[PDB]
């Protein structure tokens, strides 16, 4: 039970008939019972930075004045 | 949906303009922050954006392994009149700096910790004492279970204890411990008192320090030398190297920005003053 | 593995005041729960551990002693207030881990070399 | 069957419990159980704190003594509950407030023991005064004993000091306090503690007055009346002596009018 | 012939595109052929303590009296 | 259908209560423990539970290795007076103390046994003498097999004996031993006599001791040093640590509470006293 | 209904029975009954001989006496029932044997004494000897007193006699004689004859062993300890005493292997 993922790939070789090209995958299997163990996936989210930018009650609209 | 490695939000061509839109204007009293991008004060091109986030999301940004503590242990002579000196040490980020820094940008957290030990060697005496490989024992005492009293006490015996029997000289020791926290999240900071002063009892019965608690009492490590007493005494020293992994944060803080003075949020003085000297129009 | 030191420690009159401090090897209240116990020959009087608060004093004395915690430079100190001529005994410091046994001076592991403190009879 | 007594029984309010062996079941006056305000009897506008759990538990108020020269005992609710956690508080911080109870006397002897105690509930049990010089002018301080409890006596005296009165209440057993016959105190609900069969008393009282809600401090609706129906005699002993415990749990308990807290001279 | 078992998920890696979210699974295959030598599963049971807390002949119902 | 990492019982929402209901009354003379939640005597709310009695199971409570035996051996300069020190060793978990608490709890069991040999050795003598890399010889020399006599006999040869050859300064030495139990479970405990005392022989011939069998008897370890003899003494010491797994028990027993003393469960005078003193009205 | 009651019970095994109306119901170990030896888990391979009836029978062993100063008592199966009967004499006659059991402790006294009794069934009872000098020695025996029983002490008390040791256990009471906790020996199958409850205890043993046939002359799988949890007093009487019965009654016996009569040295 293999997990197979992708790289984001850098400088790619001059190929498309092995590396750069055609998308680049690895794999990785868990060796260990414990989540602890697992290895870090860094295939992370990204959020708004909403609940510190705007931590207003009521809808801002970039163009509109702020306090009317 | 978004992603670490995602490119970041394209750059849309912009040209004049005379409206009753008002982007430049603001009002920082709402304490939301103003969101305006290129396009807004002045006139961009379009661009099609290639940079990400990626090594700057939460596990990235932790993704390195600190040096949480130095330990030292010996193995003297068997006709010393010292005894053979054991490391015992309270688990805790806090003892150095960089580590805690990095950990203060947050209030609070959940993170599997994963441990390296990189161990070294060498002679004390001059003598051209030899001494064979010498091997190592790391032991996780939890809170409140045996402390090891000599170097060689029943203790050691370690029928539920997790020890690391590290041989000297091969690749450095490793293991993972998962989110071991009394919490939900472990507290980086503590605004209480473990015990609260009462009106019926005495100021000593009910006298607790500021700052700390349970949370951030996990056990201590006991470290030895397993070969016993050698001709030749050889020191040692136990470099203990922490890493977060699968880590999560809660509600930034500024980072700490004078020296650091105990495990408490508290200041020394003639280290108060971060900054330095530059004219207000000078560039 | 600790290493205990008395200072601060000497001859005052009766009535008075004095300040004992007690700093220490390593990796200091790693081995935790540090201790004050007088007597010419063995008998406590503070007890305190490395975390939390957490306080209590030996009946004889309760109330005009204070064990308290300097973990940045890793000293246990001890303000001697109000003196009188019984408290001219000779001073130590101690440790040991276990979160327990405060009522056993025999139960430790850890000792300094120590300091003689006089309450002299002037007044 | 599987052992479903009327004298085993177990009472649970919030966090705290009753568990009795010796019971003659338990007492629902007038057939009504406790409940909240309805929206249609409804008086004041405001919202209504339910503290529930934090209100509704039993307190156990002060134990007193039941030898042979005793003559009687009296309570008043929401009085004696006055110094009892947030029930306490809660009230005192309020002008309206209605509140059930569960009245839960205890009393246990042996077999060798004798006689009996009649725990009365009367609904707005007015007691009456001590002297025939000025009526109706019983103080406040006497009037809410408190968890203390008041009283009775077996022969009526009169407060014959005019130059600084008693003003307390001073009543005579066989008249209730109140001038009626005892009797028939019976019609009351009520509970009859007679050593040999049980050792406790139940009485659930629901919310009586002839306002929906009404204000705690000055006004209390229930009395709890516990007078020797037949004296406590011991093998051949002179003087024997068992306790007396009552524990009073209100149920469905609300509050209006939130405002500063309230310092009754209590002396 | 692997044997590949879930783990329970401790601390959730900010992803599901990956790791955390989506069920993790380990691999295992055994090398040698006397059981002895296997690993330790640790996927065991659990089992109603009554064999301990009710030695009892006749059926409890904790509402009813115990004696009757 | 219920395993070691499933959700405990959820906390059900219960209120007031007037019933001819029961819960709180018992009667522990039927041996049965009552069976209480907290839904019963106190109002509780309604609880979705988390936790998992994972790492209580039986599996993991004995998941780690306990220190059974420290062996020592050496090789003396080849003209010592004295014979090259080979260790022989009763195997039983019995001489520490630790494992032997936690198979106390039980009166049998079934479990593979799984072996670790850390090894350790130093110089003995005040001289700058030097030593190669030394080999070590674990053998196993089952019931009424030959036990060597000399550090270089037949024996070693072991043509049937399942030994191992431990390079020192390697990871440590492992194997794995299944039930080798002449039972179905092996008898932490027993109660009688391997001989019956009989009434037409003497009383030297029938008499046996009380608690002993074949049962708990199952070989020794024999370990030297394969290298011969060196111009200077080095020492060596065989720490085995034994870890069981794959296990089950049967029939549970309290812990023991005072100090050991012997193979038997016999205890010593003076380490009566295993409480401490606690008024009756303080807390 | 129709009057099950859990105190009043009746056990029939053979040509006996037993009869109790002041019972706690009755404890089958660890959830398990008697039976007979499966063809599955078999070991040896002769025929088996099951006595039934013959051996499968109520023996009363010899009463002992409980006062204020008794410190407790220790019984051992198949020991005791070495001398009784049929059963007593099958197991002579071999050299393999399994047999469960119905401990049927039996104690009364009145509505007027009070104290608690700890009837305990250890699987594999090994009590400790008697001196710090040398372990494992307790002779054979003292080791099976027999139907008269081994008694527990408040006090160890070492052999100091090397001469000519005694060999016997010196069991303390508040160690269970094993060293461990009195207190945590709740966990073996077990009842409390609390006077004032119940006046007998009932605890149903299988065969627990680590084989599926064992010796029993060698062997002994159940262990039966009483000691006193709480104390006889009774009125103002400075010397209370009454009686201690047990009748253990063997289940499901079988045995294999007959050979000759063992006659085994027991002084
Ligand atoms: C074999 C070594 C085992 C180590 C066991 C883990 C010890 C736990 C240490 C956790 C450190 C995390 C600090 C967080 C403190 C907080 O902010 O509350
Ligand atoms: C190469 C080394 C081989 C080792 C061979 C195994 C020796 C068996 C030891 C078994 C120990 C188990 C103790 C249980 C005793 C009991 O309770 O009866």
């Amino acid at each position: 039970g293999a997990q197979v993922s992708s790289q984001k790939v850098g400088a790619h070789e001059n190929s498309n008939r092995a590396y750069g090209g055609s998308t680049i995958n690895y794999t990785t299997i868990n060796y260990y019972r414990d989540s602890a163990s697992n290895a870090a996936s860094k295939q992370d989210f990204s959020q708004d930075p909403s609940k510190f930018t705007e931590p207003i009650k009521d809808v801002l609209i970039k163009t509109a004045p702020m306090l009317n | 949906a978004a992603t670490s490695r995602d490119a970041l939000p394209n750059t849309e061509a912009s040209g004049p303009t005379h409206s009753k839109e008002i982007p430049a204007l603001t009002a920082v009293e709402t304490g939301a922050t103003n969101p305006l991008v290129p396009s807004d004060t002045v006139q961009t091109r379009h661009v099609v954006q290639h940079r990400s986030r990626s090594e700057s999301s939460i596990e990235s940004f932790f993704a390195r392994g600190a040096c949480v503590t130095i330990m030292t242990v010996d193995n003297p002579a068997s006709t010393t009149n010292k005894d053979k000196l054991f490391a015992v040490w309270k688990i805790t980020y806090k003892d150095t700096v960089q580590l805690r820094r990095k950990l203060e940008f947050f209030t609070y957290s959940r993170f599997d910790m994963e441990l390296t030990f990189v161990v070294t060697a060498n002679f004390t005496e001059t003598n051209n004492g030899h001494a064979l490989n010498q091997v190592y024992q790391i032991m996780y005492v939890p809170p409140g279970a045996p402390v090891p009293e000599k170097w060689d006490d029943y203790t050691w015996q370690t029928s539920s204890n997790p020890s690391i029997f590290y041989t000297y000289g091969t690749a450095p020791a490793r293991i993972s411990v998962p989110y071991v926290g009394i919490s939900n999240a472990y507290s980086h900071f503590y605004d209480g008192f473990s015990k609260v002063p009462l009106k019926d009892q005495s100021a000593a019965l009910g006298d607790s320090l500021y700052g700390a608690a349970s949370l951030n009492d996990f056990g201590i490590l006991a470290v030895r030398v397993v070969n016993d007493h050698n001709p030749t005494k050889v020191t040692s020293k136990i470099r203990v190297y922490l890493k977060p992994k699968h880590i999560r944060v809660w509600c930034p803080r500024p980072p700490r920005a004078v020296a650091y003075y105990g495990p408490g949020v508290d200041y020394k003085d003639g280290t108060l003053t971060p900054l330095s000297t530059k004219d207000l129009t000078t560039y | 593995q600790v290493q205990l030191q008395e200072s601060g420690g000497g001859s005052v009159q009766a009535g008075g005041s004095l300040t004992l401090s007690c700093a220490a090897s390593g990796i200091t209240y790693c081995m935790g729960w540090y201790r004050q116990v007088r007597g010419k020959e063995r008998e406590g009087v503070a007890f305190i551990k490395t975390n939390d608060g957490t306080t209590d004093y030996a009946d004889s004395v309760k109330g005009r002693f204070t064990i308290s915690q300097n973990h940045a430079t890793k000293t246990v100190y001890l303000q001697m207030n109000s003196l009188k001529p019984e408290d001219t005994a000779a001073y130590y410091c101690a440790a040991t881990w276990r979160w327990s046994c405060p009522l056993d001076p025999e139960g430790y592991q850890y000792w300094g070399q120590g300091t003689q403190v006089t309450v002299s009879s002037h007044h | 069957a599987c052992g479903y007594s009327d004298r085993v029984l177990q009472l649970t309010l919030g966090n705290s419990t009753i568990t009795t062996q010796e019971a003659a079941n338990s007492v629902v006056a007038y057939g009504r159980w406790p409940e909240y305000l309805r929206d249609s009897e409804a008086n004041p506008v405001d919202q209504p704190t339910e503290p529930d759990v934090a209100a509704c538990r039993f307190y156990t108020l002060d134990t007193v003594s039941w030898t042979k020269e005793s003559r009687g005992w009296w309570w008043k609710l929401p009085d004696a509950l006055r110094d009892m956690g947030l029930f306490g508080q809660n009230m005192y911080y309020h002008y309206l407030g209605r509140s059930g109870y569960t009245v839960h006397v205890q009393c246990n002897a042996s077999k060798f023991h004798q006689g009996a105690l009649g725990v009365f509930a009367v609904p707005e049990m007015c007691l009456a005064g001590d002297s025939n010089t000025t009526t109706m002018h019983t103080s406040y301080q006497n009037a809410n004993p408190g968890e203390k409890g008041g009283t009775f006596t077996g022969t009526f005296t009169p407060d014959n000091n005019q130059t600084s009165p008693a003003r307390r209440f001073c009543p005579v057993d066989y008249l209730l306090g109140n001038g009626t016959l005892l009797g028939n105190a019976f019609v009351f609900p009520h509970q009859i503690i007679n050593l040999r069969t049980n050792n406790c008393a139940t009485l659930v009282l629901p919310y009586v007055n002839s306002l929906s809600i009404d204000s705690m401090v000055k006004h209390n609706n229930w009395g709890i009346a516990i007078l020797p129906l037949a004296p406590l005699n011991f093998a051949s002993e002179s003087s024997p002596e068992i306790p007396i415990t009552l524990t009073i749990a209100p149920m469905c308990c609300e509050f209006n009018g939130l405002r500063n807290i309230t310092l009754p001279r209590l002396q």
